RNA sequence: AGCCUCUGGCAUGUUGGAACAAUGUAGGUAAGGGAAGUCGGCAAGCCGGAUCCGUAACUUCGGGAUAAGGAUUGGCUCUAAGGGCUGGGUCGGUCGCGGCCGGCGCCUAGCAGCCGACUUAGAACUGGUGCGGACCAGGGGAAUCCGACUGUUUAAUUAAA
RNA sequence: UACCUGGUUGAUCCUGCCAGUAGCAUAUGCUUGUCUCAAAGAUUAAGCCAUGCAUGUCUAAGUACGCACGGCCGGUACAGUGAAACUGCGAAUGGCUCAUUAAAUCAGUUAUGGUUCCUUUGGUCGCCCACUUGGAUAACUGUGGUAAUUCUAGAGCUAAUACAUGCCGACGGGCGCUGACCCCCUUCGCGGGGGGGAUGCGUGCAUUUAUCAGUGGUGACUCUAGAUAACCUCGGGCCGAUCGCACGCCCCCCGUGGCGGCGACGACCCAUUCGAACGUCUGCCCUAUCAACUUUCGAUGGUAGUCGCCGUGCCUACCAUGGUGACCACGGGUGACGGGGAAUCAGGGUUCGAUUCCGGAGAGGGAGCCUGAGAAACGGCUACCACAUCCAAGGAAGGCAGCA
RNA sequence: AGCGUAUAUUAAAGUUGCUGCAGUUAAAAAGCUCGUAGUUGGAUCUUGGGAGCGGGCGUCCCCGCCGCCUCUCGGCGGGGCCCGAAGCAUUUACUUUGAAAAAAUUAGAGUGUUCAAAGCAGGCCCGAGCCGCCUGGAUACCGCAGCUAGGAAUAAUGGAAUAGG
RNA sequence: CCGCCGGGCAGCUUCCGGGAAACCAAAGUCUUUGGGUUCCGGGGGGAGUAUGGUUGCAAAGCUGAAACUUAAAGGAAUUGACG
RNA sequence: CGUCGCUACUACCGAUUGGAUGGUUUAGUGAGGCCCUCGGAUCGGCCCCGCCGGGGUGCCCUGGCGGAGCGCUGAGAAGACGGUCGAACUUGACUAUCUAGAGGAAGUAAAAGUCGUAACAAGGUUUCCGUAGGUGAACCUGCGGAAGGAUCAUUA
């Protein structure tokens, strides 16, 4: 089949290596998983070693995080917006190693709107209203109003994501080999990162 | 090659199940086992090799399946199950027990001990582990791994391991002044006290070691496994004590004992 | 400027870099904390590494690689690939017959984390053999020394 | 170039109507074979444009040479790659958004916005393998004879040596 | 044993060769009383092959209801030998040969902190079917084809450690964060301090991702270990909670509940053992009537990727424009599988090593494949090519470089 | 009891010459010169001397000593004591000692195989009442490269000079 | 004219020592074998041929094989003997 | 010594786009496997009803016999779209090796034919190198060389 092996390319000066062998159950390859975004369909393969792996070839969610907040909801990969690799993989929506990707906001901001109880995006008062101060209003008090009063300042978040939520999408970028390991999972892209991917997807378009 | 090698032929066997040219052409091969392959005694070669127990290999076979031989306490039927550096071997239907430790030459002896004496038994460490939830790990040089561990038991050091109960029971650090017989090369099974040892970066270190009669081998670390505190081997030693006499020196004292010895 | 200029962002992995919400400026004054290591074997871990604002995987002052087995030098005498220089390591090989050497030499590509700055042509430089890093490239240089021959 | 069209020009090149015989003169097309055809491949067709690949003997070392021999070529939706033009002297002062002074800045790695021709490369998808689809458009090779090459010549039968 | 003798010339001394000499290495020429060791179709043709064989397996311990035979004896399911069949292993070793292969095999040396590992050893294993739930085939029984095969049609049964399934367990008990809340001290009250909390959600050995802190271990952690947030590779993670033969027991106690030894398969974390693998440094035959080679058909490198077991131009994309060379590359050749050795030999070499030991490769040739820990496996198969058998002309079966 | 010829190959070959050939005439030194790789390259740098022990009042052979630095580093409220680290052996080349070197082969210990090629056993103790003793299965080499440790004879190589320790 | 000195062209002479010999201050320092280095020969012919490559306008130049055949060809000196 | 004469053997040149095998491969075509996307012989299970029986509280839990939605997951063959390694086949290129060949020209054998007589003696013309030109053949002649001479001198 389609092997790995420096067994057939030239040598350092240019030289025409000769064969040696026949290929062996060793220097394999199997075609790529070149995994999309649908409903869940993953097929296991059979390995060296005995051992297993589970190739995506449909992928749907992610167990991917915050940095800084310290959480990792299981979120929706809505869609691809650049792999830094090939153009092809972010028009054919192909999740890798190190693709950009946008995701649901939703279950982000529902953990800060139980923790430090302060809104995102920006709202006249429809949800906000009967559903914030339904987290809020209190009658408990005095120990839990210290508390996220200590969830003080700092509750806060950079302008960049701040925006982000209005839309419910995030920017993130996958950690996992989806055709390797089985998942698409990965950290929001947050802060420093946060600024090219925006700037390239900004010069890309022009 | 395609698959692992289950078979070896005599002559590229070792040169210490000490077999010889005629006879057959394959050697026994140790099965799998604790010990390293090139540093073994398959049972067999004890029973009709060494002891000249059995015959044959079927006579052997016929002595293992009572279910006579227990190599440390725990009976063994197979024939290849390989031994090395500090065993016991017990026959319990005859009282013997034997050790299994080298002669001055390197040769595994057919040392017997008392039926005390197959309780305690050592081995050297090769890793310390911390296993999970802190719970840290020894692994013996006969890759037992024993949990729990004094804190004070380091790398390459000995352990007085009991044997019904597994266990340890007291240990010896790898200091200066401390007994070592050697378990690989050429200063095989040779005996001493350490003197000093070469700390050295990547490649592997040396071990100098002084011997009663005062004669400075050095070897590299891995092959020293410990076996006293200083001039005090809790076991029994072979006969020789792994001092080396010289082929000349040799030569002579076994032709002087002649003549005299009546 | 200079650092992030390739296409993927390139960061040390092992500094998670963000969390702030305190006074003194935006971020601390080292800002990025900068993930290096001491190599072993003695050798400084340069100043450079350390200092550096700079990132290549493939150094040992400032990522993942072990050196690990055989220490060598060689001379620099190509500097024309990038985070990579070829040395050139000369001998004598022994003929019994004639018993005499010959000049021989093995030229070897080789590693150059550009940390490691101010190199040149003619240059004496001390390697680790490393993970093989690139179809040629299993060594890594720790010591440039550009000692024999000319000034400082 | 050819071929289709506006401006401008005609009204089929001294007649018409009706059929579609043979001979013709102009055009076409043929199963299988494929020069067997004649003095001879006489006419025609093969080739034909571009892009990519590729290239002989021989030599006057220029050539030969588009040698020879191959691949590709549509529509569609994309991607990538090729340029111009303007903008910092911000801070303070003072003078009338403008100037002047002085100070800091000094993108001196630039970045920001605003413009506008064109090309070229690559990738999907896609169509009863069709794609230089109309037209434009070198058949090739191995030899010998003659004449170094360009040219010229018998206006109305010889263009060649 | 450091070695020589014949031959050019009417005669001489040389250069120089020819010819002798001995061993070794292979032909066969003749002869052959004894006895001990002992090589053998390698060179030519990895050419072809008739036939005969070279790889099966049962303890007590996975199923056994063949009537096979007894038992010894039954009715209670067993009992006990036991032909078949499923299942688990092996078949991945060995054996053969050297076609290829010139830094390629391979030696020594080192690395794996750039990996996998059946087995053995050591370990480690408590979150309403468990008093085991379901269901389905082989032998077996019967009815079937085909000319023919190690070809099956089809109807009944029936097993399991084969295939699925999935429960007690553990403690409405304990600890992470949430917490309907609540109390006391302090405060004008806000507030500050001390407390205590029903009820939720979590309630892990492995997984992947994210973050945090810095018991033990190295020259060498970006390791082990620990803390937080998550997921489920999900049927195709595991254990989690698995099934036989010996059948031997004790109960503040009468029949239950506890217990005993053996095995088998699991397995997860792990170690270990045989390894396997891909790297380091340094090491080879001839040839210039081979001087430049290498590079959008990866050449060398960077970045990012895919694939794998893993680092890696293993592959893709985008960048750079590199790398080798007369210390002879690159090109060509070999009567080249590589070592370990051999006969020769004053010291130094010279040629041979297909040769039993080690290492490599291939089973007409290539490629791809299943299956498997482990193979790209040839005593498997899939075609093709290359070979070739039987024929009822529809079809079928072919691989000695196992031994003969 | 072997002995013949077939040819490959080694000595013989001081006829491939590293050791170690040859070049007036015998086969043979470019027509001459320049010149890049290669090979090759003067001299010159710690010594005499000291202190002792030991052979043949002193003289003359023969040995351990006067690697330096560090103590910035360990420790076998202030310590020493010096090993632990490194300046590191300028940077090698060189030499010597280790370690590692699969067995078989080889070299070669041991052994009435009846000898020998071989074999690796055998030997013994024993009238067998011992109901059993005793010993082996030696060792050297194993290129180059790689690893370790001594030495500094020679060969390169390095350091202060538009200033620096 | 008579000396000396450096480096030049040369001569004679000799049992240095070489040298098969002729001869040779050097062809000396060589089985008492190696100061440095360049080229280059390995019986004679075939053959400086064929072929290949290259330079040249070409004569030709440079690089440069084999089958085959062949026993001596040759060198230095001795007597001869014939010019 | 050479042409010339005859015979024998080697290799050479040689018109013949001469033939054969091997190795690369440019171009096309491309078996089968492998992957991906579909498919869906079928086979169930879940279920929904009709009727009936046993157990339980018209309803439920089981049982029996019928029917139908073939609702919705599972398994799931044949098959088909795509892609990848890729033997194989077809046509070019190169290089390797090996050979067929009308006729032509050397050498050697080799070794006793004819015509001379080039060379060795002052070889009758000192010899030889290189180059050129010539010639039946050795050859000859120019020019410049050489002595390996037939003169180490020519007698201020
Ligand atoms: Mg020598
Ligand atoms: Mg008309
Ligand atoms: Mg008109
Ligand atoms: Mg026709
Ligand atoms: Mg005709
Ligand atoms: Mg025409
Ligand atoms: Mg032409
Ligand atoms: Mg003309
Ligand atoms: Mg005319
Ligand atoms: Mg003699
Ligand atoms: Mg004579
Ligand atoms: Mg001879
Ligand atoms: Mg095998
Ligand atoms: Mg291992
Ligand atoms: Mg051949
Ligand atoms: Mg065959
Ligand atoms: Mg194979
Ligand atoms: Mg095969
Ligand atoms: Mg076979
Ligand atoms: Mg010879
Ligand atoms: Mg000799
Ligand atoms: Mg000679
Ligand atoms: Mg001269
Ligand atoms: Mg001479
Ligand atoms: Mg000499
Ligand atoms: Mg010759
Ligand atoms: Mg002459």
């Amino acid at each position: 089949g389609i092997s790995r092996d420096n067994w057939h390319k030239r040598r350092k000066t240019g030289g025409k290596r000769k064969p040696y062998h026949k290929k062996r159950k060793y220097e394999l390859g199997r075609p790529a998983a070149n995994t999309k975004i649908g409903p869940r369909r993953i097929h296991t393969v059979r390995v060296r070693g005995g051992n297993k792996k589970y190739r995506a070839l449909r992928l749907d969610v992610g167990n991917f995080s915050w940095g800084s907040e310290c959480c990792t909801r299981k979120t929706r990969i809505i869609d691809v917006v650049y792999n830094a690799s090939n153009n092809e993989l972010v028009r054919t929506k192909t999740l890798v190693k190190n693709c950009i990707v946008l995701i649901d906001s939703t279950p982000y901001r529902q953990w800060y709107e139980s923790h430090y109880a302060l809104p995102l995006g920006r709202k006249k008062g429809a949800k906000l209203t009967p559903e914030e101060e339904e987290i809020l209003n209190k009658k408990r008090s005095k120990k839990i109003q210290k508390k996220y009063d200590e969830r003080k300042k700092n509750a806060k978040i950079s302008s960049l994501l701040e925006e982000q939520f209005q839309q419910g999408k995030l920017l993130a970028c996958i950690a996992s080999r989806p055709g390797q390991c089985g998942r698409a999972d990965g950290y929001v892209l947050e802060g420093k990162e946060l600024e090219f991917y925006l700037r390239k997807i900004k010069a890309r378009k022009g | 090659a395609r698959g692992p090698k289950k078979h070896l032929k005599r002559v590229a066997a070792p040169k210490h199940w000490m077999l010889d040219k005629l006879t057959g052409v394959f050697a026994p091969r140790p099965s799998t086992g604790p010990h390293k392959l090139r540093e073994c005694l398959p049972l067999i070669i004890f029973l009709r090799n060494r002891l000249k127990y059995a015959l044959t290999g079927d006579e052997v076979k016929k002595i293992c399946m009572q279910r006579f031989i227990k190599i440390d306490g725990k009976v063994r039927t197979d024939i290849t199950y390989p031994a090395g550096f500090m065993d016991v071997i017990s026959i319990d239907k005859t009282g013997e027990n034997f050790r299994l430790i080298y002669d001055t030459k390197g040769r595994f002896a057919v040392h017997r001990i008392t039926p005390e004496e197959a309780k305690y038994k050592l081995c050297k460490v090769r890793k310390i582990f911390v296993g999970t939830k802190g719970i840290p790990h020894l692994v013996t040089h006969d890759a037992r791994t024993i949990r729990y561990p004094d804190p004070l038991i380091k790398v390459n050091d000995t352990i007085q391991i009991d044997l019904e109960t597994g266990k340890i029971t007291d240990f010896i650090k790898f200091d200066t002044g401390n007994l070592c017989m050697v378990t690989g090369g050429a200063n095989l099974g040779r005996i001493g006290v350490i003197t000093n040892r070469e700390r050295h970066p990547g490649s592997f270190d040396v071990v100098h070691v002084k011997d009663a009669n005062g004669n400075s081998f050095a070897t590299r670390l891995s092959n020293i496994f410990v076996i006293g505190k200083g001039n005090k081997p809790w076991i029994s030693l072979p006969r020789g004590k792994g001092i080396r006499l010289t082929i000349a020196e040799e030569r002579d004292k076994r032709l002087a004992a002649k003549q005299s010895s009546g | 400027a200079d650092i992030q200029t390739e296409r993927a962002y390139q960061k040390q992995p092992t500094i998670f870099q963000n969390k702030k919400r305190v006074l003194l400026g935006e971020t601390g004054k080292e800002k990025l904390p900068r993930y290096y290591k001491n190599i072993g074997l003695g050798f400084k871990t340069p100043k450079e590494a350390i200092e550096g604002t700079y990132i290549d995987k493939k150094c040992p002052f400032t990522g993942n690689v072990s050196i690990r087995g055989r220490i060598l030098s060689g001379v620099v005498t190509k500097m024309k690939m990038q985070r990579t220089i070829v040395i050139r390591r000369d001998y004598l090989h022994y003929i019994r017959k004639y018993n005499r050497f010959e000049k021989r030499h093995k030229n070897m590509s080789v590693h150059l984390s550009p940390c490691f700055r101010d190199v040149q042509i003619g240059d004496i430089v001390t390697v680790g053999e490393c993970r093989p890093l690139s179809k040629t490239v299993r060594f890594n240089v720790l010591k440039v020394t550009k000692a024999a021959g000319t000034k400082k």
